[PDB]
């Protein structure tokens, strides 16, 4: 044969996932949001109470 | 600062006063010293409310120290002139002579240079009363429910 043509590389865009995680805990916890006033990152400190005794 | 003690401070405004330097032909007394030391402590005390008056950097000698001479005044280099020529002012009557008016005006400046720091510190505005509204303005407050000011 001996065919001596132009040679090329072929890139293919259909990946290989690999990774695949899950979160249990996150999506059972609770995301609050602080009523915070000012943007200040100083010491962002939100005081929350407790039930009565 | 060549002016590192008590007995430096008491020294210069002797000097000040004509009682003892070397200018004249007098040495400093060691009894006058004491005395020219308990007024200053005296004064220093009066001026320095216990922390709401004119902050210095004296430091108040103890009974465990036997010698209240010797001690470092711990005053930094902007003071002293102030701090001797009022020591000077104070001490001349027990002399029976009246401190000059040079000195006398040397004094006065040295004590509003002295007390200019801590009154421009002491320049603090009030914060807003508790009954002041945040405006809508404040986007990130009012959507927080800070509708108004906290105060205090």
């Amino acid at each position: 044969a001996l065919n001596e043509g132009q040679i090329v590389t072929l890139a293919v865009d259909e990946i290989i996932e690999t990774i695949s995680a899950i979160t249990p805990m996150a999506q059972k916890a609770k995301k609050y949001t602080p009523p915070a006033a000012s943007m200040q990152r100083s010491s962002n400190t939100i005081w929350m109470p407790v039930e009565q005794e | 600062m060549q002016i590192k003690t008590k007995g430096d401070l008491v020294r210069a405004a002797l000097r000040k006063l004509g009682v003892a330097s070397d200018a004249t032909l007098t040495d400093v007394e060691p009894q006058s010293m004491q005395d020219a030391v308990d007024d200053l402590e005296a004064m220093m005390a009066e001026w320095y409310q216990d922390g709401k008056g004119i902050i210095t950097g004296y430091v108040f000698s103890d009974d465990e120290n036997p010698p209240a001479e010797g001690d470092d005044h711990g005053l930094r280099s902007s003071a002293v002139s102030a701090v001797f020529h009022n020591l000077a002012c104070r001490i001349a009557p027990d002399y029976a002579l009246e401190a000059t008016a040079k000195i006398i005006a040397t004094a006065k400046y040295g004590k509003e240079l002295l007390y200019k720091q801590t009154a421009i510190s002491r320049a603090k505005r009030a914060p807003y009363p508790s009954r002041m509204p945040t405006g809508s303005g404040n986007s990130f407050a009012n959507l927080n429910e800070w509708h108004y000011f906290p105060g205090e």
